[PDB]
This record gives structure tokens, sequence and C-alpha cells, in this order.
RNA sequence: GAGUUUGACUGGGGCGGUACACCUGUCAAACGGUAACGCAGGUGUCCUAAGGCGAGCUCAGGGAGGACAGAAACCUCCCGUGGAGCAGAAGGGCAAAAGCUCGCUUGAUCUUGAUUUUCAGUACGAAUACAGACCGUGAAAGCGGGGCCUCACGAUCCUUCUGACCUUUUGGGUUUUAAGCAGGAGGUGUCAGAAAAGUUACCACAGGGAUAACUGGCUUGUGGCGGCCAAGCGUUCAUAGCGACGUCGCUUUUUGAUCCUUCGAUGUCGGCUCUUCCUAUCAUUGUGAAGCAGAAUUCACCAAGCGUUGGAUUGUUCAC
RNA sequence: UCUGCCCAGUGCUCUGAAUGUCAAAGUGAAGAAAUUCAAUGAAGCGCGGGUAAACGGCGGGAGUAACUAUGACUCUCUUA
RNA sequence: GCCUAGUGGGCCACUUUUGGUAAGCAGAACUGGCGCUGCGGGAUGAACCGAACGCCGGGUUAAGGCGCCCGAUGCCGACG
RNA sequence: GUCGUCCGACCUGGGUAUAGGGGCGAAAGACUAAUCGAACCAUCUAGUAGCUGGUUCCCUCCAAAGUUUCCCUCAGGAUAGCUGGCGCUCUCCGCAGUUUUAUCCGGUAAAGCGAAUGAUUAGAGGUCUUGGGGCCG
RNA sequence: ACCAGGAUGGCCUAGUGGUUAAGGCGUUGGACUUAAGAUCCAAUGGACAUGUGUCCGCGUCGGUUUUCGAACCCCA
């Protein structure tokens, strides 16, 4: 997925 | 700023106080034969590319003022340099200044 | 840098603009001296306005890098200023000479007009 | 607008008057420092109360025009309209700064000049009113009224001398008489027994 | 097509700026030293004199006079501690001067060492006393080896120039050359001195909570809420309800400020669902007060027990 | 169904002894020679044309019509 | 006198002190601490107060305390 | 499960051709043996790391630094300072994070503005040293 | 907010090194014409945006104000 950007 | 082409000073082959012309000094032609100039040359050819820094950032606006004062006496002859302090318009000889005159 | 490099290269072409400048100027000068009819005389008029006025926005941008600090060599800038007046002040005597009228105040204060060959 | 008198009301940082080195300070709100009778002589408004601070503390220009319109209308209302004397003792030289913050941060954080504010000390009057005798009650009740401008603690103090002068006012009169004090406007002139006496033939004529 | 580079400081980094080499006043807490992207400023120049000596004067400003002439042109007298000037920034210094005007000049020359300043007690730069010459100037005492002082600048390698009946130019000798020795310059301002453009959302590695983007913590400017004082509003009437000019607070449901925890990972907006808590109470219970006649509506108290909805648009919180 | 305007810039291309710069080799001279000086002088840069279905680009401020607006109109600055 | 490791991220407090509205904020001076350090006390606690430490017995203290937790007022404590 | 296409730039087996800064691409930096913004294997190679992690027995004695200056220096060095060890030269006059007696030094706190500079509030007393005006000329 | 600029006749623009106030349009007066434009002969005007410093002297150079336009305001 994709964390905190 | 302004100095005179002729100035009265010390002269190390005569030891002694005498009358010089006064020439600013230039920079001389290089030799190819230059010990560092013919290593230049040596590293330089072949492959390798550029073997020695080239200087970029150049800083300064003003180069020193060197004048070559030669000895006018006939036997002596003899020159030297003499390095004054930086300034961007330099004249040799020029004017000597007025006082209390009218501007036009 | 490539900033200074950036900065040399708008010097090298406002300069170039200058040397066509000041050789279409002295071009439609040379045109007015030849100039036949009084038509003639105001279109080249307003061809060294059109020229005199590119030279003037040029001395501003170059008189602009004369007083920035970041150039180190000034000799070519101050030539290509000095350049750039003396058109400035013949167009300014050539306007002069050509926008007095006979008989205004100019006219009647001082005639003269000594035409140096005759 | 401005912020509340809480910011600024201690005397933390150094004094910094408008100089040559403190520029773009917008003017005080207070301009005017005295009210009522300024043409009044020294012997119509005898009894003086001061309203004195009781803590080194900064009081703002807004507050010392709050509490000078405050002192005044009911001096004007109590006394009349010209029965008394206001003075404001303080001038607001110390100058309050700002760092207006819409990012920067604390980059740059020094401010530009944001208003004046006076510096009071401990026992340094804040107010003064000279006044006859009987409007004694109206000039305690006017800085009373007054008080609730300023910050913090100030005291109400019935003052020994006379007037707006150095004299005590049990001394004052007579030495009125005797020629050592002439009246001269607001206050008095003290005449010693130092100068030439052709300054004493024309008091003594 | 190849190889490489693409400064640093920095209340994250980038943009901006230069606090990167220097100088003044301050900070700076009365020896000295002393920090911040602290404050107000300046520097990379200018001078054949604005260097040096001697002599003569005295400046800024003010008063009073005198044809044109007036506010201001010039002549004169008086007062004049400097309020002028000394190239500049500022500070210090200076009156038969260090200022202004003349006269003569070139100490702004050659050569060792020592010292101060920054300092490691190193260099450079700048400076200080000396000494050895050779000069200038003055009647002489003296003074001068740049500028009244505090600033105005530059290593090695290379190049260039100057100096000596100089050294070497390697088997010997001669001559050109070349290399040395000594002294200036050509310059590195990132100023103890690499030769250097970007982009990466296709990205990679070593690390960092020394360092940003949430929550949490300190703070409360700003946001929000509430007081105190009472000039005024309210036909009157300060205070039913309000409330200017001012001033004191609270709260962390606003944005900031900071960078303490986490970068060998604490899943980053909304909505749906579901539980509970707070009160600064919209409604309902009980009340008090109104410029509360009734009705309606305000303001306030105990009070959070129980409620606070269905939808169009928008991902929205918010909004309508 | 049309495909407007701009060759100033940056590219591309054309022209070349009338030519500013121009390396090596070659040529002239001085010297003992290394060497130095000079004359000549290629392509390319500069110079001059052409090209936008090449890359690309294609303005500002005022006054002005019997209410008021608006601005067909005018003025001016300005570019390729 | 020689050789020399480690260090060259610091942080806190009285008083002085700069920026900031302020901050358990950023920056200096002086001295003392913490870091490097346990112990008694402040319930708890890097830094506050007392005091610095070999392994023990007796005694005594400091700062703190003495209703009960919890050693010590369980004094016929004083004045409000 | 629902779907795109299913006579044509269709689907498919075998053979063959192109190989790593190369191929091949109806173009997504796609594919090239589960590997692709440069495959895989072995070697150079134990590549370098101012950066993380770890670093093995006891007792005794001494005991820090986060500061100076310079550095493409700011997570690092050099240098001084602090430290330890090894000593050594003497002692068994000298010195001191201290006072006293002398003597100089300073411009901070405070204070001042009827003192210079700068800022600034209010009246008062004067005249012509000027001006603005009413009124008599 | 930061950087870079720009403020001059009534409008639109010039203008230095420091001494000259410039041009176009407009306005005004007279000619031409029956008259008006066009055309011809002439004339005036500038808070040089402000104050300060430099200089003998500034619109011009240098710092501070007051109105304006242009570029940038990024990574989460
Ligand atoms: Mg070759
Ligand atoms: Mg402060
Ligand atoms: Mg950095
Ligand atoms: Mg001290
Ligand atoms: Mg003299
Ligand atoms: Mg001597
Ligand atoms: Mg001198
Ligand atoms: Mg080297
Ligand atoms: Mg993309
Ligand atoms: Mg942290
Ligand atoms: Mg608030
Ligand atoms: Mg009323
Ligand atoms: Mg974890
Ligand atoms: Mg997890
Ligand atoms: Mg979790
Ligand atoms: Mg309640
Ligand atoms: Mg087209
Ligand atoms: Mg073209
Ligand atoms: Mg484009
Ligand atoms: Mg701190
Ligand atoms: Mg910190
Ligand atoms: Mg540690
Ligand atoms: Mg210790
Ligand atoms: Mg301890
Ligand atoms: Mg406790
Ligand atoms: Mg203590
Ligand atoms: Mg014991
Ligand atoms: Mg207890
Ligand atoms: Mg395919
Ligand atoms: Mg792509
Ligand atoms: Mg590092
Ligand atoms: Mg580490
Ligand atoms: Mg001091
Ligand atoms: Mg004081
Ligand atoms: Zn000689």
């Amino acid at each position: 997925s994709g964390l905190l950007l | 700023v302004n100095v005179p082409k002729t100035r009265r000073t010390f002269c190390k082959k005569c030891g002694k106080h005498q009358p010089h012309k006064v020439t600013q000094y230039k920079k001389g032609k290089d030799s190819l034969y230059a010990q560092g100039k013919r290593r230049y040359d040596r590293k330089q050819s072949g492959y390798g590319g550029q073997t020695k820094p080239i200087f970029r950032k150049k800083a300064k606006t003003t180069k020193k003022i060197v004048l070559r004062l030669e000895c006018v006496e006939p036997n002596c002859r003899s020159k030297r340099m003499l390095a004054i302090k930086r300034c961007k318009h330099f004249e040799l000889g020029g004017d000597k200044k007025r006082k209390g005159q009218v501007i036009q | 840098m490539a900033d200074k490099r950036k900065l040399q290269g708008e010097i090298d072409r406002c300069l170039k603009k200058v040397s066509e400048g000041v050789e279409q100027f002295e071009d439609i000068w040379q045109k007015l001296h030849n100039a036949a009819n009084a038509n003639q005389k105001e279109k080249y008029e307003a061809d060294l306005k059109k020229e005199i006025k590119k030279l003037q926005r040029l001395r501003d941008q170059i008189k602009t890098w004369v007083a920035s600090n970041e150039i180190k060599d000034k000799r070519q800038l101050i030539d290509n200023r000095k350049l750039i007046e003396t058109q400035m002040e013949r167009f300014k005597v050539v306007e002069r000479e050509t926008k007095t009228k006979a008989y205004s105040k100019e006219g009647l204060g001082l005639a003269q007009k000594v035409d140096p060959a005759q | 607008g401005r912020r509340p008198a809480r910011c600024y009301r201690y005397c933390k940082n150094k004094p910094y008057p408008k100089s040559r080195f403190c520029r773009g300070v917008p003017d005080a709100k207070i301009r005017i420092f005295d009210l009522g009778r300024k043409k009044a002589k020294v012997d119509e408004f005898p009894l003086c109360g001061h309203m004195v601070s009781d803590e080194y503390e900064q009081l703002s220009s807004e507050a010392l025009e709050a509490a000078r319109i405050c002192a005044n209308k009911y001096m004007v209302k109590s006394c009349g309209k010209d029965g008394f004397h206001i003075r404001v003792r303080l001038h607001p030289f110390h100058v309050i700064r700002i760092n207006k913050m819409l990012q920067t941060g604390m980059r740059g954080a020094f401010g530009k000049p944001q208003g004046t504010v006076a510096r009071v000390h401990i026992g340094q009057v804040i107010m003064s009113i000279r006044t006859k005798l009987q409007n004694k009650e109206h000039v305690v009740e006017a800085l009373r009224r007054a008080k609730f401008k300023f910050p913090g603690r100030q005291k109400i103090h019935i003052s020994k001398k006379w007037g707006f002068t150095k004299f005590n006012a049990d001394e004052f009169e007579d030495m009125v008489a005797e020629k050592r004090l002439i009246p001269d406007g607001c206050g008095v002139k003290y005449i010693p027994n130092r100068g030439p006496l052709d300054k004493w033939r024309a008091l003594h004529s």
C-alpha cells in the first residue's frame, strides 16, 4: 500500500 | 591614482638616492621552454584531458600596480620594481592637481 | 557557475544587440543626412526615435549591470554605455535642430545656423 | 489589532526609546499630558493628589490615555469644567515590538515597533491632580476610577506638597511671604541668597 | 557515447540572506574575553597628495554694519571649547592642530633581527618600538620609512619581472639556453587558498528521531469563551439587555511557536457503525430577572437525566 | 470545414576569394643553432540570404456617442 | 621532562542577561551541579535540600519529619 | 459469476534469427528463464564506508571532555586544554581559585538632564529678533 | 511576507557623468475656409511622489517613507 507521505 | 614619471629614490646599485624614470610593469610573454611550461605541455599531451586546474572563480576587480623604477645614471641604469596599493584607475604622470580653481 | 555563465550570456547578447543598434542608428542617420523631401525627414526622424529609444532601454539594462557587483571587468560595459550616450547626444542635437521652428522664441532669440562650409 | 497589555506588562527588556536607531515608530495614543486649568496660578490649586504606582511594571500609552479620559471626565463632572489641573507624569518612551506571523518561524525574529509604553517604578507618580481643598473626595474618586484603566496596584496619596511644586504646603505660604518663592505660572521659582544683589534689590524694592 | 561534479551556514530542507575575510558603536553584567539569521552601520575602494617636513593662520554658527545686493554673491568688526574639517562607516583623537593656505619635497626608498594584535601563542594581513644605510624638511630641536588610530586583503605548484663581472647547466672549455638564490607581481572574496550544471513521481544504499510532515507535552500570540471599570446606547435611565476607551483571566473543539518522544515504521482525510465522557444548556424538569400584560422572546441559576432528525449539491471537515 | 500572423531569437539550409579570425604541414627572413619573427592562409566560426505542416512566439495605458453604462472612434507607448 | 588515551553532540539551577506574547523556547556571563554518583529527605522523580560511598558494631546528627500507613509528640506543649 | 473479441492488424505447435549499454518493442521503460530505469555466472574482492551493530577474567590505584584555533569544517579530523603512566631534579627556600597593608585600572548598577548630545510635557517673564493678522493711519 | 523594480506637463513616455527640463498627443492665440476638421504660423504648463544625506550645485547617486505593477510562496 503506502504509509504517511 | 596618479604617480609622476620621475622619482628621486634609493638605488641598490648606486647605494644612494638617484633619479629614476617610472614605467608600469607589464606581464611578460610566457616562454614555451620554462620548466613548468614544458612539464605542463608533456603532461597535457596524449590522453587524460586537462591535467592542471583552470582558475575560474575570479573575485578581484583590480590588479596591484607595479612600477618599474629605472635609475637614470648611464653607468648604472638599474631597474627594480615598487608595488603600490590596488586602484581601479591608474595614471602615470597625468597632471598635478590644482587648488582653489574654477570648475568648468 | 551556471548563474554566472547565464549572466555572461545575457551580457554578450545585450552587447551584440547594442552593436547592431548603433550600426542601424548610423544607417538611418546617413539616410536622414541624404533625405530628399520633408516626409522623408519626419520618417527617418521617427525611425531614429525608435532606434534611440531601443538603445535607451539597452543602456538601462547596461547601467543596472554596471551597478551590479557580480561583474569584475566592466570595460566593455562602460565603453558600450559611452557609445550609447554618444548616439543619444547626437540624436538630441538633431531633434533640437529639427524641432526648433524658424520664428519661435529660440529662433527670434538667436538665429545663427552657421552652416560650416557656407 | 494590538495585543492585550498582559503581553507587555513587565519591564523585561532594556529601555528602547525612539531615536536614530529605532525608526518607523507610530505616535503614542496619549498626546496631551495636561488637562483642566493649565493657566491656574500656584495659590489657586493648593491640594495635590497622586496616583502612585506600587509595581515595577509597564503602562501602555493607550491605558495612559484611557485613565486621563476617565479622570478628566469625572473631574469635569464633579469639580466642574475648570476647577482642577491634571498632569500625567509618565510619557511613553519605551517602544514595544511585535514579530507578526501571518513561514520563517523564529528566524530573524526581531520585532518591528508595535507601540509606545511608559516605565513606572515602585513609588513613582503616574497622575497628579491639583485643585482646591474642598475637592478632595472628588480627587480620590477620580484617581480611584482611573485606577481601573491601569494594570497592577496603584495607591492614591494626598501629597504633603502645594500643588505641582517641590515645597511643602505648610511652609509654602509664609515662604512666599518672605519672598523665597515667587509664583511663576503653574508653580514657583525659588530665590536663594546667592545671586547678585541687584536681583535682591529688584525683589525687595 | 564515456567519466565526473553540481559549496557551507541555516529555529527541517528549498526560496531569501551572508551573520563565510575584515572594521565601528552596542550587546557585554565598570580588566580582558564573551553567543544568536541580535541591533544600527560600513569594507574589497580613494589619494603625487588626502604621503613627509616647515611656516602662517582658525573653523561651524551667530550678532552688527556697508552701492546695486535681496534670505543667500562680497568687504569689515565682535562673540565663537570646536557646536567645523580631517576621503569614507561609526567610535576615539585633534585649535599658534591632526583642520585650512602656501613653501620645499618623495620616509610611499634599501636591509637585518625583536614585539603586539588573531593566536595554537602558527602563518598571512595590519601594527609597534629599535638598529644599519641613504635621503627629505626645518634656523634648529626634531619629525618622516605611507595616509591621526581602529578596516581596506592572499600560501605551496606554475608563470612573469628585477637583482649579482653570482651558482649549476653532471668528461673539459666557450656561447645561447635552462635550472637555482633573493625580492615584487599575476590569485584563490567558500578570503589558511578543489578546476565543476541540472532532473528523478522509475529510483537505490548507509544512517538520522542530532532533522521536517500526525497525535501527545510546554506556551497561548492568534482563534474561542468569560470577567472588571463605566464614557455612551436604550423616549428617560450607566448597569432589563448592552457597552466604547482601557484592563484581568480561562480553555486547548483554531491556527501558530518549539522540536522533548517515535524514522531496524505508532497505517496518513472524510463518511458509516458503536460505546462513553464533558458543559461554555438548543430543547425538556424546577427556578429567579426583564423595557415579562397574554402569547412570544431575552438574561441568569441548580442542572448533562433524556433527546438533538429526513434529504439535494460537494470526497469533503466546513458550508448552503 | 479550415489551417491566420511572426525568420527578432534558437536550429536547419544556401552563397563565398569581396573577406575578419583561422591549426598542422609548406614559404620568407634574422641568428651559431635550438629558436624567433613574418608572409600565406583549409573547413568551421563571424558576415549575408532562405525557411514556422522547424523549435517556438503571437502587448500595455488613457480620452471618447442627446440619462448612465459600454466603446465603433481617437491619442500614445511599444514589439519579430 | 617525555610519551599519551579518551574527549572536541552536552544539559540543569541562584544571580546577571539577549531575541521572543510566551515556552519543559533559542542564545551568552559567573559559579555549582547532573552527565561519571550511590545514600538520607522532597509520596513519586538525572539536576532541589542534606550529604558524597571500603566491610561492620556502638553513639550522634544534617535536611526532613513525629494521627495511622510509617521510625518519631501517646508533650495533660504556648498564643491566636 | 459477469464480461472484451471470436475471418482477420486472428489463435497456436515445431524449426530458425537477433544477447547485455546489447537485443526486441502497435511504446507500458515494457519484455529478455518467478530477475530488468541495464539479465545471469565466476573473478578483481576480505572493493571503500567521517555511518549502524558487537567487542570475551578478577581485584587494586588514578581519573575526564563536550571548550580554543584551523580545515569543502558542521554525525569527522588536526591543535591546545583536561587525563593517566613513566619518571627525573631537589626539599625532607618556594608556592597559593584566600585575606590584609600599599598602589594603580575600569564607566556597569545607580544617578543626571536648572550639565554637553538626543528625545520631550506644561505654564510664566520679555522685547523686536521676524511673521501672521484685527483696529488707527 | 521575501526579492527585484516603477512614480516627471492634462494623458502617454524621455532624461546621464552632476549643471542642459525633452518629445508625441492635448490646451491656447492667430492664419486658411461660408464654417468645422485636415493644413500653416506660434505660446504656456511641469508639487520632477515626499523629506534626508553626498556634492559648490541632484529629477539624476545613497539610505528611509507613501501609492503601484511583476515574479515566487515548494516537499509532505
Ligand atoms: Mg593529442
Ligand atoms: Mg528581552
Ligand atoms: Mg546544508
Ligand atoms: Mg566584567
Ligand atoms: Mg604647524
Ligand atoms: Mg632609520
Ligand atoms: Mg596625514
Ligand atoms: Mg599545490
Ligand atoms: Mg511521470
Ligand atoms: Mg528530537
Ligand atoms: Mg485572545
Ligand atoms: Mg443618556
Ligand atoms: Mg518501533
Ligand atoms: Mg505495526
Ligand atoms: Mg496500532
Ligand atoms: Mg453551569
Ligand atoms: Mg500555422
Ligand atoms: Mg532564424
Ligand atoms: Mg515551450
Ligand atoms: Mg537555552
Ligand atoms: Mg535545544
Ligand atoms: Mg555520555
Ligand atoms: Mg567529578
Ligand atoms: Mg551526587
Ligand atoms: Mg511532592
Ligand atoms: Mg543552598
Ligand atoms: Mg551506625
Ligand atoms: Mg513522613
Ligand atoms: Mg506486442
Ligand atoms: Mg514514464
Ligand atoms: Mg560525517
Ligand atoms: Mg551516532
Ligand atoms: Mg561598556
Ligand atoms: Mg540606570
Ligand atoms: Zn643607480
